[PDB]
Formats: structure tokens, sequence, C-alpha cells
């Protein structure tokens, strides 16, 4: 639009999106609240040592990513790229371990201008802030021998938030100080140049330091404000907003030194000079949705003939889920936005690292809350072309011990010879159907259990009076006699007995359940007859199991005896003991108890 | 995953406002000693600033030099010593997880539930689910269901209209059937240019200094629904009916609905009229391209 | 204006009337039988004569929700009707049986103490239930009074067919079942408190029926030494229940996903067919009208700017056919694999359908794990 119609409305594109391709790399209070002073714990950039520097050949890719039960161990190691990024094929680890926690890892890279590449990689730990070089790997073995460019523990007892990068810049919170490292061997790093940007009522620990155009002029920040620190001279500026509406949420530099990005609250923001000193970027900027404190961002950086395309990835502590937009440089310093889109990942925990290195390929490495997996990830446009180790689940069902596998295999053996006897034994039952034997057992069947059903409702007359509860005593059942149930095999003419002994004990002071209405929670749809439930169970049986008419008639009858009624002696006599309890009750509590309400 | 459009749930949030606001006013005060209540937060907050047609920023010149150092370990926790047993005293008053809260807080971590993730009342959720596949669809491109969302969105009591960007690029890629996005967002500025705090930031905004986004959108998008012709006297006639001389952007609009209607001697006045309003457009926070993206074209008009 | 310190009646009064009004609602609306009525008035009867056995004008009672479904539950447990907890928690959380507004927007001004006694304590969604059910099973007692077995095999059938697993694993689990227990099933876990750490986090029936059904489907599936349970029938038994299909079903788990408090199930909301979405709406448009609480016509005209706006979707046993068909061709160590999928696949549906955690659920089919391995060694 602005352009467009500058010159002189649907966008510049049609409309395209996200897809994956997957692979493993390397492996290695609290409940509500997080450390803002741990950033990242893996780095993976490109590094040039001086063996590299004596030929023309461009260094090599390297990760170092923190280890140790404490996460106190540094691991560097040389990655191969090939059809996609691996490990090397020696897979010789160099771990190096420190006593302290480590909070933050970042090899810093270097300019496109000095023709050089970094020679180092830097920790802040809980304790200490050390640097290493990486002196002459070789390629004899894919070795990594580092040295360790010696800690300086602390000088005021501070924890510092970044370092940045020879320059080593410290941020602890609210003060800075520029400083160097010392040239390979044994003297250890010191400073001359320091200052401070604190800020009382910012209770947030996380400050930054990380500068810009290279024009040895830095950045720091906190999640009220931006200040940049022209430090070579004296100079100090707090950049147009502040701290009204919304936090400061990250920073990194998009590669090329002239170039800022910063993740407010619901606002990507491109900073990068258009003038020679140092700048904001009001050049207007996409946003983004929550109250979420836990987001951070980093940027990939695409190359291409008529513009130079950046993706924005916006990730959680909070959910897998990956936020991402894209802008582009066409140099005539020209940004424009094009459309958002969001992926997923998988089940429990979040993004601890996500690292970046007609249609967009962009790759990058996560790792996820509490699982010490590094997953190389890449992402393209179009398509021309659970491994379940949940432990809590699985420590349930893998039972150690060998007598407690044959223990399981034991029961399960039990079980399965007791479902043959089940088979075996209704089969002939299955086989009089409809016969003269099966009426004989529905008569004396529902009628021996009228007599006993007669029988409990004399031993419930005489323990009628009792009118201290209203449920008799073990009611609904075949009422102690169990054979009888099981020997018929005909769920109609069993249908037909259950009404006619619901005829029959019409007698009244006896329970009335009418079932239909209840099969209704069973199927989900109105069960008029007893039947139509053995239709319809009978039917999706029918299509998996041999002898699904013997089993859905065996739990049909198992059903409708389960739910077979015989309660307490009906409506009458619950009102007894229901005004009789709303009499022992005080005056007027009796007095609330309310029926028919409107 | 999203933002709500609903007034946050009251309570526990109002309450560690409070324990927060207290606490730093506690702090910064003794810290200005060292360098010798809603109302008590409303202070708080209070005193502080509350070639392309890039509204430029204010650049770094003309600003202080330098600090060193002013905090160390013992020096910090002397600021620190005493205004934490002051919050010592309502801390027994408010709850244990805002006691949690404002120790965390306080010791500087953040936390990582949010007032959303922690409201936890159906409806609310409910319309927090709703709103999530709003954006969503809109992501997806799905603007159809997009457009169901919306609409049983909008629907509820509780959701005030931060809403409209979603409805603008959802009725514009929409192209199906309602009266579209011009009509909507003619409609936000006639609605909410007069008078006819928490819940407002910059995207909808009150008539007395500028109201933003949808004006300027709906200016914009105007003069491109005249790149639909090739309507422009309509569009500058109602830029030029109204009075809000600091709208520079609008001056922008004016001009560039003068070089579109200048593409005889009428032609002439539309070319001295854009020529005027690139001035009186330098009036405020500038739009430039240069001169000669300006006036080149005006001469390859003079032509 | 408000009653002060004897709006205990008040209070009992909106409480026993929703209660009611909840009753109405399933006789009519679900087909109850009659008798529910009067087993209600017995129990809210002899916990009204309970607290009205109590002295203090301090009112120490709690009534909240949880106790309105925890003496419908009881009720209907007595009764020996196939319901259960999970009928409940779909029933009130799709805003069909009223449920979460103390007397809904239309009633009465009450002091902002009892109103807050009221939206309190509001959900079951970590067993809560079945918490206050054993609860209000101490405060009067299960034993005598009522019959509190639970209707077992009903609960195997509805956990069949809630699965697609064919009807052999009913009489399997129902096995299990009787090898453990046979067959006897309390109501109470009550010893007045809030203290507890062994022998009860098992002791609900129901989530003891779960433990031995997942169970009986790990040991079962996993030592069919027979091999009648193919390597793949149990990938394709897999697919047919991930298959996120319309039915009424599947489409309440979603509305109960929505308030269940722990991720992924959210993710689950996130990861919704285009269809889902749309009954979404649908029952959103149907159900939020059951909402809460010049310019006015304004946005009668504002909203109408934009419009409010051969039955396709198929029944449950529908379904349940078609993905028993699904897998009708019926007639080797990461098969392990496959049950592992499935059984998380199905712990997953049962942790949102009966409000409890994950770790409730392994808490309680781990203890009874052990406690079928001793009883077995
Ligand atoms: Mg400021």
């Amino acid at each position: 639009v602005q352009g467009a119609s500058l010159y002189c409305t649907l966008a510049e594109d049609a409309l395209d999106l996200h897809i994956v391709v997957k692979s493993l790399l390397c492996d290695t209070q609290d409940a509500f609240f997080w450390d803002p002073t741990v950033a990242n714990r893996l780095d993976s950039q490109y590094i040039q040592t001086a063996s590299d520097l004596r030929n023309y050949r461009d260094g090599t890719e390297i990760i170092a990513y923190a280890s140790g039960k404490t996460g106190s161990v540094l691991n560097i190691a040389v990655l191969t790229r090939q059809n996609t990024l691996h490990l090397n094929r020696h897979n010789n680890v160099t771990s190096i371990e420190l006593h302290s926690p480590i909070k933050s890892i970042k090899i810093p890279g270097a300019s496109e201008s000095i023709g050089r590449r970094s020679n180092l990689v830097g920790i802040i730990t809980e304790n200490s802030f050390q640097i290493f070089r990486i002196e002459s790997v070789h390629s004899r073995s894919c070795d990594v021998m580092v040295s360790s460019s010696e800690p300086l523990y602390f000088v005021e007892i501070d924890d510092l938030q970044v370092v940045d990068f020879q320059f080593a810049i410290i941020d602890i919170k609210g003060n800075w100080s520029i400083g160097r490292i010392p040239k390979n061997f044994n003297n250890q790093l010191i400073d001359n140049l320091h200052g401070t940007i604190f800020d009382p009522e910012e209770l947030s620990s996380w400050k930054r330091i990380e500068w810009f155009s290279h024009f040895q002029k830095i950045l720091v920040f906190d999640r009220s404000k931006m200040i940049e620190i022209d430090f070579m001279n004296n100079w100090q500026t707090e950049v147009v907003q502040a701290k009204a509406w919304s936090n400061i949420r990250d920073y990194k530099r998009i590669d090329d030194k002239n170039g800022i990005l910063l993740t407010s609250r619901e606002i990507i923001i491109v900073g990068a000079s258009e003038s020679n000193d140092p700048v904001r970027r009001i050049s207007w900027k996409h946003d983004l949705d929550p109250d979420d404190t836990t987001l951070r961002i980093t940027v990939q950086k695409v190359k291409k003939p008529d513009h130079i395309l950046l993706v924005a990835f916006v990730y959680s502590m909070r959910h897998k889920r990956i936020y991402m937009h894209v802008f582009s440089h066409r140099k005539a310093n020209l940004f424009q936005s094009l459309g958002c889109s969001t992926v997923l990942e998988i089940p429990g925990g979040t993004p601890t690292g996500i690292e970046t290195i007609f249609e967009l390929v962009v790759d990058f490495l996560v790792k996820l809350r509490n699982s010490s997996e590094v997953y190389y990830y890449a992402l393209s446009n179009t398509q021309n072309s659970i491994i379940v180790d949940h432990p809590e689940w699985a420590s349930l069902f893998n039972n150690a011990d060998e007598r407690e596998k044959e223990s399981i295999g034991a029961l399960v053996s039990q079980i399965k010879l007791k479902e043959r006897e089940r088979i075996s034994r209704v089969q002939n039952l299955i086989e009089h159907e409809n016969s003269h034997d099966e009426d004989k057992y529905l008569q004396d069947l529902g009628y021996r259990l009228s007599i006993a059903t007669n029988e409990l409702l004399e031993s419930w007359q005489k323990t009628k009076d009792e009118s201290i509860l209203s449920g008799s005593l073990s009611h609904s059942k075949l009422k102690n006699l169990l054979e009888n149930s099981d020997s018929f095999a005909s769920i109609p003419e069993f249908s037909s007995l259950l009404d006619q002994f619901f005829q029959y004990y019409q007698d009244q002071d006896v329970t009335f359940i009418g079932f239909e209405k209840l099969l209704h929670l069973f199927l989900h749809e109105d069960v008029p007859g007893l039947d139509i439930f053995y239709n319809k169970l009978l039917q999706c049986w029918v299509l998996v199991s041999p002898q699904a008419e013997l089993l859905t008639k065996e739990i049909v009858k198992d059903i409708i005896w389960s739910l077979a009624r015989l309660e307490k002696p009906s409506l009458f006599e619950p009102i007894q003991n229901e005004i009789s309890r709303s009499l022992s009750g005080p005056y007027q509590d009796i007095i609330s108890s309310w029926d028919m309400d409107d | 995953m999203f933002e709500v459009p609903i007034t946050l749930t009251n309570r526990k949030f109002a309450q560690r406002r409070k324990l927060k606001y207290q606490y730093i006013n506690y702090i910064s005060r003794r810290f200005d000693r060292i360098s010798k209540q809603q109302k008590k937060r409303r202070r708080e907050r209070h005193w502080r600033s509350v070639s392309f047609e890039i509204w430029r920023t204010v650049s770094s010149q003309n600003k202080q030099p330098i600090n060193k150092q002013k905090m160390t370990y013992h020096n910090f926790k002397k600021i620190e010593k005493i205004p934490l047993r002051k919050m010592e005293i309502p801390l027994l008053h408010c709850t244990k997880e805002n006691k949690l809260y404002f120790q965390s807080i306080s010791r500087g971590l953040e936390p990582l539930k949010t007032s959303t993730s922690e409201v936890r009342n159906y409806r609310t959720r409910h319309i927090v689910t709703l709103t999530d596949l709003l954006h969503l669809n809109v992501s997806r491109h799905n603007w159809s269901l997009a457009y169901k969302i919306f609409a049983t969105l909008i629907r509820i009591p509780g959701v005030q209209i931060k809403s409209l960007w979603g409805i603008g690029v959802e009725i514009l890629d929409n192209l199906s059937n309602s009266s579209s996005g011009l009509d909507f967002l003619q409609w936000m500025c006639q609605i909410y240019s007069s008078k006819s705090r928490s819940i407002v930031p910059p995207f909808q905004t009150g008539s007395r200094t500028h109201t933003a986004k949808f004006a300027i959108t709906y200016l914009w998008s105007s003069l491109i629904n005249c790149q639909k012709s090739m309507l422009i006297d309509k569009i500058s006639e109602w830029v030029l009916t109204p009075p809000f001389m600091e709208d520079a952007e609008v001056w922008f609009i004016y001009a560039s609905c003068h070089l579109l209607k200048a593409d005889i001697n009428q032609v002439i006045k539309h070319i001295h009229y854009v020529r005027t309003f690139l001035k009186i457009c330098l009036d405020k926070g500038g739009f430039a391209v240069p001169s000669r993206l300006i006036e080149n074209q005006l001469k390859s008009f003079e032509s | 204006k408000l009653i002060g310190h004897e709006a205990k009646l008040l209070f009992l009064k909106s409480f026993q009337f929703i209660l009611k009004r909840q009753i109405r609602w399933l006789i009519t609306e679900m087909r109850f039988p009659k008798e529910f009525e009067h087993v209600a008035k017995i129990i809210w009867l002899k916990i009204l004569k309970t607290i009205n056995d109590q002295p203090q004008e301090e009112l120490k009672l709690q009534l909240h929700m949880t106790s309105t479904i925890s003496i419908l539950y009881l009720a209907s447990t007595h009764l020996s009707l196939p319901v259960y907890t999970c009928d409940y928690i779909k029933w009130i959380c799709t805003a069909k049986m009223p449920y979460f507004q103390a007397s809904e927007i239309l009633r009465i001004q009450l002091p902002n103490y009892y109103v807050s006694i009221l939206e309190g304590s509001i959900s079951p969604f970590n067993g809560q239930l079945y918490n206050k059910i054993a609860l209000t099973c101490g405060m009067i007692h299960f034993k005598e009074f009522f019959n509190s077995e639970i209707s077992c095999q009903g609960l195997l059938l509805k956990l069949v067919m809630q699965c697609a697993l064919p009807p052999e694993f009913y009489f399997y689990t129902k096995q299990v079942i009787e090898f453990e227990e046979t067959d006897i099933r309390n109501l109470t876990l009550w010893e007045r408190t809030d203290e507890r750490h062994t022998g009860r986090v098992s002791n609900h029936a129901e989530l003891r029926v779960l433990s031995y059904f997942m169970l009986t489907i790990n040991w079962m599936l996993s030592f069919d030494r027979d091999r009648q349970y193919p390597l793949k029938w149990i990938l394709s038994l897999t697919e047919s229940l991930t298959q996120r299909t319309t039915t009424s079903e599947s489409i309440g788990r979603n509305i109960v996903k929505v308030v269940y408090p722990d991720k992924p199930t959210s993710s689950d909301y996130f990861q919704w067919s285009e269809e889902e979405t749309l009954e979404f709406l649908k029952w959103m448009e149907k159900q939020f009208l059951p909402t809460q609480t010049d310019q006015k016509i304004a946005r009668r005209k504002l909203y109408k700017i934009f419009p409010l706006d051969s039955t396709h979707q198929l029944t449950f046993i529908e379904d349940l056919q078609e993905r028993y068909a699904k897998q009708t061709p019926f007639f080797p160590p990461a098969r392990k694999e496959a049950i592992g999928r499935l059984l998380t696949h199905i712990a997953s549906q049962l942790l949102v359908d009966f409000a409890i955690s994950k770790e409730q659920l392994k808490d309680c089919i781990s203890r009874i794990k052990n406690a079928c391995l001793h009883r077995m060694n």
C-alpha cells in the first residue's frame, strides 16, 4: 500500500506458509517464577583459528553447550554439514569442567569488515566470567583443543547479565564495564571504562549489552528502557519510548552490523541505522500478542536478488509454539511486512533455546525446557519433491523383575483359559433359544425369583419402622439366587420376563425404575426397547469379534443385571423418614426446608 | 496465547500492583535520599512521560554524557534493607500467593504465569479459546472460519473493539459479502471521533489529540480506493473538512490527493495546491521522501 | 439493605433452590427417575440437619457447588443408576446443567461473604469432586444409611465403547477387577482432615476401575502369547481412536478440554479441525446465550452491521460402528510402542473426562498395579 500508491489493495504476493524437516543433533517458587539472568546455554557459530588464517579456509562451525548435573561443564565440539547439519563423525566432544553453573554462553563472531572471524567463546556462570580460546582444530581426528582465558570470579559480589564482544563487555544489574582479553598465554582481563544504568524502580534483574553499527558504541537495556552509550567519547541517550505500556522483552543484533531486532511486548522492532551515527527506527513495525514475560527472539537472514529478507522467531518458555514474522531489505533501506504465521511443536515443555544459522528455507536448532536433546529443524515453503518414553507411565507398565514378568503372564493365562470356559459354557445356552427348556427356565426363574423377592419384602416389613434412614439394606438385586441369572440366553424373552415381573409386583409400595430412559445414557440416543440396546451393540461388535452374539448377549445380560432394580419400599416409605428427619432438626432449618421452588 | 479483548480479572492483580508500586516508592525514595492505595500507584506510575513516508522518531543528539557506577553490593543492600520490612507490614495483609509473588519480583525473578494464564474462570477461559482461534484462523488465511469467530466474539458482552484490524484485514481478504473494510473503517472514525486510564493504549484513542490507527488507515486505504480509479475531491473534501491541524500525516494524505488528482489551469491549481500542503506538512513530524520525488513528479507534470 | 449474620437461611435457600433447579433439569432433560428427588431430599436433609446441629454463628459451612454435585452423585449411586462422575463433568462444563453462576443473570442480593462462598471452589478438575463426595460420605455416613456400591459394569461398557475395544476387554477387566477385589466398592475415603499420605490415593472406586482398565489393556495386550491381537491392529486402534471426528461426544470433550487446568489439553484446542471449530462456534452461540451480565441501540445496529447468523454430523453409535469397521481387518519388540501410545491416548481421554490430574491417575494405577503384583507374587 505505502509504496504502491505513493508511486501512482491486496498485497505484493499470494499466500505461503510453514513446513518442517527434523533431525537429532546431540544429547547431554520455581514452578511459578524464572531467573532472567539465564538467557541461553548453547550457541553454534562459525569460528576461525590461527591455523585457519594461514590458508584461505573459512574456519569451521562449532557448538558449545552446557552439561552436568548442576549444569557446570562446558562442551565444545565441531560440526560438519552435508545433507543436513550433523555432529562430526568421530564424535570427540571436548568438555571442560567448571565448579559454577552456566547461565549464559555465546560465541561472538565478527564483522565482515575485519576479514577474520572470532577465535573464542565466552561464558557467564553464577560465580565467574571466563573467555576460552579455540586454538588449532585439526582434521587428524576432529579435535578441538581449547585454552582457558582466565576467570575473574567477582570484583563486586555481583552477578552479570550479558557479555558482549577484542572487547569483553560485561553488564551487572545496573552497571557496565568495557574490558579487554589477554593474548594467548599465561600472565588476566582488565578494564578502565565503566558506567551504570541503574534504576531503583525496575525490580527485574535482566539488563543487556549489545553494541551497534560496530561504530565502537554500545546498547544497554533493561525491561524499562533502551539507552545508547557512545563510550569512547562521553555519550548517553534514552531512546524515545520508556516504560509506559510495554516492557523491553528481548534484543538481538540482526546479524548485519547496522541492524537491530528488538522484541517489546506486542511489537517487533527493527531498529537499525539509516545514518552513519547511531539511530532509532520508527519505520513502522508489527505486533504480537501476549502478557507473557518469557518471550525471546532470534533472526535468520536469507539473501535473494531483489531483496534481503529477515525471519523473526519469537518463542516462549510457556508453550512450544513459535511465532514468526518476515521483513525485507531492498537496500534503498526499504522495509516492508507481509503477514504473520505460527507453528507448534510437541508434548509438555517449551523452548529454552531457538537458534538460527519462489520459496523460503530457514533452519535452526531448538532445545526444550528440561530435555537434554538438541534438535535440528529446517523449514520449507511448499511440497514439490509418539515414540513414547513417558517415564511416568513406562515405570508403570514395564515392571522390573523376571518373576514380575512371568507373574503378569501367569495372571494373563489364568484369565485367558477362564475366558475359554465362558465361551464353551455359554455356547450350549445359545444352542437353546426359544426352546421349551429355556421357557421352563424363564418360568421357574421369573417366579422363583418372585418367591425370594417376596421373602425379602417380608423381612422388609419386620424392619419397616426404622425411620432413621430411607434406604433398605442391600436392596437392588437378583436377591441371593445367582445361578438363576446366567443360564438363559434370549434377550427379548428376558425383557418380556422383566416386564411381566414389574407387572406382577404392581401391588404397591414397591420400586419402579424405567430402564430405557437410562440406556439413553449408554448409547446416547433414545433406546426404547431393552432389545434395540442389544441390536446396536451387536452391530458394533459383530464387525469385530467372533461370537460377538455370545459376548454381546452375556454383556447385555450383565448390564441388565447390574442395573436390575429393587431398591427400598417406594415413594410412600421415604416421606416417613423425610419428615421425621425434618423433625429432629431445629425448628427454623425445618422452616428453611423447601420443596417446589419456582 | 493471544491478547484478550476483555478487562482483566480484578482482585489479585490490583493488590499485586499495590505491593509493587508501594515497594517501588520506598526504594526510589530512599535512593533519592542517598543522592541528596490506588492513588499511591497513581502518583507512582504518574511522574513520568506517560525514500518512504516514515513518521521518523527523535534520534540521538543533545543528550547528557554519562554516569559511572552507582551501585555496589553493600551500597545497594543499604538502599534495600529498610524498605523491605516496611513491606513486611502490608505483606501480612495480602494473600500468600501474593506474598510469594512480591518476594519473587523483589528478588528480581519474573513470573512465568500470565494474568490470562491464571484467570481460570469458565467464561473468560472460553473467550480466551475463542479469541485464540480467531487469531489462529486469521493467520491461516481461513477468512471464512475466522469471520465466524469474529462475529461470535463481538457478540459477547465483555469484548470491546481492539479487534478492528482483525476485521479490517478480515473483510479485506474476504471480498465475500458484508459492507467492506472501508465501511468498517469510516464507521470506526464516525463513532469514535467524538466524546459521544486502564483499557486505552494507542490503537484505540480519544479525539483530543491524535486518534491514530483507524483514521490514517481509512485515509490511505481510501486513496487506494482511488487506485481503483486511475472520488478524489470527495476524499480531500472530507480531508478538507476537519480541523486537526497537527495531523501532518493527513497533510501528506491531502497533498497525495492533490497529486493523484493532478495525475488545464485547473490541474495547475491542483499542482500549486500539493506544493502548498507539502510545506504545511513540513509543519509537523516529517513525512519526507526528498524534494525530487515531491517535485520531479510535478515537473513531469509541468510538462 | 442485605441480611446480616443470619443469612444462613438465605444462603441455604439459594443453595437448595439451585439444587432442585438442577434436579428439574436432569429428570426433565436427562430423563432421570422421580425417585432421585426424594433421595436428594434425604441426603441434603441429613447434612442440613447436621449443619443445623452445629452451633456457631461463625458459619463454618462450605456449601460449594461441589456439594451440589456431591449429593447428586451420592444419591445417583445409592440408586445404582449407571451415571458416573464424568457424566456430571460433561453435563456442567457444557453449560447444559446450570452450574457456574450463583443464581444466574436474570434475583437476590446476599452478603458478599456468601456469594464468595458460592462462586469460590467452583472447579471439580483435580479430583475436587471425588474428594467432596468422600467428604459428604463422611458428613453423613454412607454405610448403614445408603448403599454406596458403584454401578461398575455399565462403567466397563461405557469404557470399552469409549475406546473401540472388542467386547472381550469388558470381561477381561471385569475379571482383573474380581481378582483384586471380588467386587466390593465403597464411597467413603473419609477421616475428616486435610491430612493423608499413604493408602488413600486409590480408594475412590472409579479411579481404581480406570486403573484396572489400563492395566488390563497393557498386560493382556503385551502377553497375548497366542498372538490374538495383531502388532498392526493396535496401531489401527490407536488411529481410529485418534481421528478427530464431529459427534456430540467428541465435541463435548473438546468443550471440557477448554476448561481443564493443565496443558496439553489446551494445545488440544489449538489443533482442532475446521469442523470441530465450527461446531464449537455453534455451541458458543447456543449455550453462551447462558452468558453473564443511544449507545445501546447504537450497538444493536452496530453489531447488526455484521451478521450474527440432511443432518451432517453423525451420532455416537454411528461413529462407534464406523471405527469398529475401520479396524475390521482383524482376521516385534517395538509393538510395545503401539501398546504405549495407545495407553497414553486412552489415558488422555480419561484425564479430561474424569477431571483428574495426570499425576493423580498414574499415582493410582501405579499403586494398584503394585497392589496386583503383590497379590500375584
Ligand atoms: Mg521514560
